[PDB]
């Protein structure tokens, strides 16, 4: 599996270390290519990074900054495109990788395969085992496009650097080693070539190509320029729909593509959302709609009529900007079965703020969220009601999407609560994203949980820590009720299991429906208990009836 | 090719009167119909699409009806801002195409312009040709004729009209009938007048200006 | 906030070449298509072509076939729309609005580039002074201003002594005339009671001729 999605933490510190670099394996094991951004933060002096080894293009921006490591492994990183930038001007930024005062901290770049930056420029600083920046040909890097091909960077040191190895042609290297030799692209081209291969006019490479080549054609590229149709590099995706230039009436292209980042894609990755104008998103674009289409797939369709009225959550629509459900939002939500966008409840939503008179949350407002099955970005808690041991308003919480994820890792997150138990019964789904469970000091049941059955791809994971341990839990007497298929569940009771052994009367386990020797008598439909009409004539020992309307009863 | 044609061109009302504007298209066109608003150096806003359907946050009085042929746009009580030209346009059929316009105009009191005329500058009367004006100052409604007379005769087709757009205060117009003529036909003529007929007028008046002694 | 910005209208000469710019932000610019709608003066909305930035086509008004070319470059949110043979026709204001629903209306429109096509080489405005007459009082009021002729293209903005005086103002719009320059006259009416002591300045400004003729309007020797 080559893609996957970065993170989105900038400097912020880690809220549970001791699964941080855990996170990151999760993330970028394996990966090629990372949509977002490759944040690199916090890392300890020993930290193993090989999982790195593999990552060939950062669609957002690169930040490596305040590690203890002495090398990140990046050498087969080609190129970084520049979607978004650090500090809205950066498309790499190294930044304090030392010790916080033999000595720790980066010592080489090691970027040898780094030939392209399209968008944003370099920052390189306070460094202070750090070698060879000021080596580099930065203008050869940057684009002949790039915009905002800048540089700033600090040479402060605290140790000699070695030269570089004298295979090294010029000054140019990205450490000590000979296979560490900047190799050029860009100022050394023939004709207005933006990339080659070499100094002759064959040496060219193909105008859609990005990082140099090994060859003339558009499928010798070493990376895309706009867009990947299939191994040919490209300026556009093939179009949805053939037009016929005189009537302009369109038959539907077979040939036809979506864009997906930067390839031309069949059809829409899984979380993502096609689009009728050729593209994959993760919010339906004006006077458009989420659809269930004929599939199970998720899909925008136009609206005829006006689009029925949705609930948004927070960071969508007139949500966008606030932080947390407050006393002030809270109704907002009242009768709502999906919320398109995120919900976070932070300590400043149960104590109050005078400040801007917002009353605190009581928590019986919170019996909102009973109704709600769907959230389709990510679900925060680090703050919940002490009077209640669970999370047991979300009860009906059947998928959370994670198409957006807090600080763009985690679609769950529940921390610092004394909860005792999830109690989340219906959650079957976490659509993408890690969930990080850690610092509930009373919880239970998380390891009854079959978190491997709720995710949706290899990079998922539950991360968690400082939770109550679960010898303590067995211990103080506390499992999954007897009728819970696997050993698995949210929760103590019958009610709690992830799938019911016997029979559901309710959302209910029980071993014996009403069939025979019951108070209403009930019949079976695939594991279900249901009730006659209340005027069916009850059996000794005897079939009641067949269904639940007047004319399946027996008398 | 399909047309949609708009009724009336322009329109006058009073601010709190309703408002109702047609356009009909030529060919049936279900409800692919929307309807813009524009004001002059602006750019159109969109207010109704579907033929009958607000765009988000038009104000309510904003309403929009009727499917196949026969289109209406009906501010239900107009309002200062909504003074502007409304088009229509069909989109259900390629070529996509939109109405001709109509204007909404602020209707008030009769009242009568101020009659003047302006001679031609110093620095003017030796380049080779001579302009005289006649401004029409603060009058409605538009409705206008205007003819030149040298001496004695009438003139026709050396003037052009130009009238400004409706005042944001007082809601009158101005016009400016700008003749414009040689020099060698300019030293061989001695008054020069301009005669303003109005329907707030009772007589079309003339005011006067001497080459003699100016 | 939505917004789009239309840049790179001017003067070409009947034939030429020319190029327009749509840059757009505060939306996914990828899922939306957007389109070219033009207004020639004093006319109605004239739709042009909707391009799409995705596939990188383009649906076009048979009118344009062979002469308008559509282009995005989603690197910069930036459509364009390439005018070659261009005549008297085309001279417009140059809409770039977004495809709504990828049905047919248009929703945020920018505020719109003019194209001027003519063969009129660009020449500065003379301005003369329009100084009123001794019969020019209604009952007390008067009237006097600065006439722009002879000037191209469109527009000039007029401004009375620096910017100070807007009350009153009648800034006449313009008319093509017969030689293919624009004439006005930019009228103000100001009390009669004091014509010999107020310094009345107008400030002319030609883009196209970097020219700012200013000019004094005083009383006639009559
Ligand atoms: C463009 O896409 C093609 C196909 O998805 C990529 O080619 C693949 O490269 C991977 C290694 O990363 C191999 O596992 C496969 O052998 C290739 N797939 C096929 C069948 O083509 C290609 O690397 C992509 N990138 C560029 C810039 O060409
Ligand atoms: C790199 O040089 C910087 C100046 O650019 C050093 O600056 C100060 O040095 C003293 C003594 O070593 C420190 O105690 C101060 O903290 C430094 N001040 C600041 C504001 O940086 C710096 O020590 C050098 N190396 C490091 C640690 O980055
Ligand atoms: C519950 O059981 C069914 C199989 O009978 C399966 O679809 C599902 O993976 C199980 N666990 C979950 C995720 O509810």
């Amino acid at each position: 599996t080559q893609v996957c999605t970065g993170t989105d933490m900038k400097l912020r510190l880690p809220a549970s270390p001791e699964t941080h670099l855990d996170m990151l394996r999760h993330l970028y094991q394996g990966c090629q290519v990372v949509q977002g951004n490759l944040e690199l933060t916090y890392l300890p002096t020993n930290a193993s990074l090989s999982f790195l080894q593999d990552i060939q293009e950062v669609q957002g921006y690169v930040l490596i900054a305040h590690n203890q490591v002495r090398q990140v492994p990046l050498q087969r990183l080609r190129i970084v495109r520049g979607t978004q930038l650090f500090e809205d001007n950066y498309a790499l930024a190294v930044l304090d990788n030392g010790d916080p005062l033999s000595p720790g901290g980066l010592r080489e770049l090691q970027l040898r395969s780094l030939t392209e930056i399209l968008k944003g420029g370099v920052l390189i600083q306070r460094n202070p085992q750090l070698c060879y920046q000021d080596t580099i040909l930065w203008k050869d890097i940057f684009h002949k496009n790039n915009q905002l091909a800048l540089t700033l960077i600090d040479t402060n040191r605290s140790r000699a650097c070695h030269p570089c190895s004298p295979m090294c042609k010029g000054s140019r290297c990205w450490g000590e080693s000979s296979e560490d030799c900047q190799s050029l692209t860009r100022t050394v081209c023939a004709g207005g070539c933006a990339r080659c291969k070499g100094p002759l006019p064959t040496d060219c490479c193909h105008e859609q190509c990005a990082a140099g080549c090994t060859g003339p054609k558009h499928s010798d590229c070493l990376a895309c320029l706009h867009f990947n149709h299939s191994g040919i590099c490209e300026l556009h995706c093939p179009a949805l729909v053939t037009y016929n230039t005189d009537t302009f009436e369109s038959m539907p292209n077979p040939e036809g593509r979506y864009t997906f980042g930067a390839s031309c894609v069949t059809a829409c990755p899984y979380n993502y959302l096609s689009t009728d104008v050729g593209s994959c998103t993760l919010v339906c674009p004006l006077h458009n709609q989420e659809v269930t289409a004929e599939d199970g797939t998720q899909r925008c369709e136009k609206c005829s009529k006006p689009c029925a009225r949705v609930c948004y959550g927070l960071g969508m629509e007139h949500l966008r900007e606030v932080r947390a459900v407050t006393s002030a939002n809270i109704q907002e939500f009242a009768g709502c079965k999906k919320i398109f966008g995120s919900l976070a409840f932070l300590p400043e939503s149960f104590d109050g703020d005078p400040a801007s008179n917002t009353a605190p949350l009581q928590p019986e407002q919170l019996q909102v969220f009973e109704t709600l099955e769907e959230i389709t970005g990510y679900l925060y808690i680090s703050a919940w009601p002490d009077s209640l041991p669970d999370l047991s308003v979300f009860q009906n919480l059947q998928v959370i999407r994670g198409r957006i994820l807090h600080n763009g890792a985690y679609s769950l997150t529940l921390q610092g609560l004394g909860i005792s138990w999830l109690g989340l019964r219906s959650l079957r789904e976490l659509g993408s994203g890690l969930a990080l469970i850690h610092h509930n000091t009373h919880l239970c049941f998380v390891h009854t949980v079959p978190w491997d059955q709720l995710f949706r791809n290899p990079h998922q994971a539950l991360l968690h820590t400082a939770n109550r341990p679960e010898d303590e839990c067995v211990g103080e007497g506390l499992a999954c009720h007897q009728l819970c298929a696997r050993g698995h569940c949210w929760g103590p009771g019958p009610t709690q299991c992830v799938n019911c052994s016997q029979f559901l009367r309710g959302q209910e386990c029980v071993e014996e429906c009403r069939v025979l020797q019951g108070l209403p008598r009930e019949y079976v439909n695939a594991r279900h208990c249901l009730p006659c009409h209340p005027e069916c004539q009850p059996q000794n020992g005897s079939v009641t009836c067949f269904g639940p309307e007047a004319d399946q009863c027996v008398a | 090719d399909i047309q949609m044609t708009q009724s009336p061109s322009s329109l006058s009302a009073s601010v709190g009167d309703r408002v109702t504007i047609t356009c009909k298209a030529s060919q049936d066109v279900s409800i692919g119909v929307a309807w813009y608003q524009q004001k002059p150096g602006k750019a159109p806003k969109l207010l109704i699409y579907s033929a009958s359907y607000r765009y988000t946050g038009v104000p309510s009085r904003f309403s929009g009806s009727g499917s196949g042929t026969d289109f209406t746009l009906t501010i239900s009580s107009l309002q200062p801002e909504d003074f502007a030209t409304y088009y229509c346009q069909q989109y259900y059929i390629y070529p996509y195409t939109f109405g001709q316009g109509t204007k909404v105009e602020i209707k008030r009191t009769v009242a009568a312009p101020s009659v003047f005329i302006f001679p031609p500058s110093d620095e003017q009367l030796k380049s080779g040709t001579a302009s005289v004006v006649c401004l029409l100052n603060n009058f409605y409604p538009r409705e206008a004729k205007v003819q030149w007379k040298v001496d004695n005769a009438l003139q026709s087709g050396n003037s052009q009209e130009s009238v400004t757009e409706q005042d944001s205060k007082d809601s009158t117009y101005s016009l400016s009938s700008t003749l414009t003529l040689s020099k060698a036909d300019y030293e061989k003529h001695k008054v020069y007048a301009c005669e303003v007929t109005h329907q707030g007028l009772s007589s079309p008046v003339t005011k006067s200006f001497n080459r003699g002694e100016c | 906030e939505v917004q789009l910005v239309e840049s790179g209208g001017g003067l070409v000469q009947p034939g030429g070449s020319l190029r327009l710019s749509c840059a757009a932000s505060g939306f996914t610019f990828t899922d939306y298509t957007m389109d070219w709608v033009r207004q020639a003066p004093g006319k109605g909305l004239e739709w042009v072509a909707d391009v799409n930035p995705n596939s990188g086509g383009s649906i076009y008004n048979q009118r344009f076939k062979g002469r308008f070319t559509l282009s995005v470059d989603r690197s910069k949110n930036t459509l364009y729309l390439q005018m070659n043979s261009l005549r008297a026709e085309d001279t417009a204001v140059y809409y770039c609005a977004r495809n709504l629903g990828p049905s047919f209306y248009f929703d945020y429109w920018g505020q719109g580039t003019l194209v001027t096509v003519s063969s009129a080489s660009t020449k500065g405005p003379s301005v003369f002074p329009l100084a009123p007459s001794s019969k020019s009082t209604s009952g007390g009021t008067a009237a006097l201003g600065c006439l722009v002729k002879d000037y191209f293209p469109e527009p000039v903005t007029v401004s009375w002594n620096s910017g100070a005086l807007t009350s009153g103002v009648h800034t006449f719009p313009a008319v093509l005339q017969s030689s293919g320059l624009y004439s006005l006259s930019s009228v103000v009416t100001v009390p009669s009671s004091s014509l010999g002591t107020q310094t009345y300045i107008c400030n002319v400004n030609h883009k196209p001729s970097n020219t700012k003729v200013d000019k004094k309007v005083e009383p006639k020797s009559c």
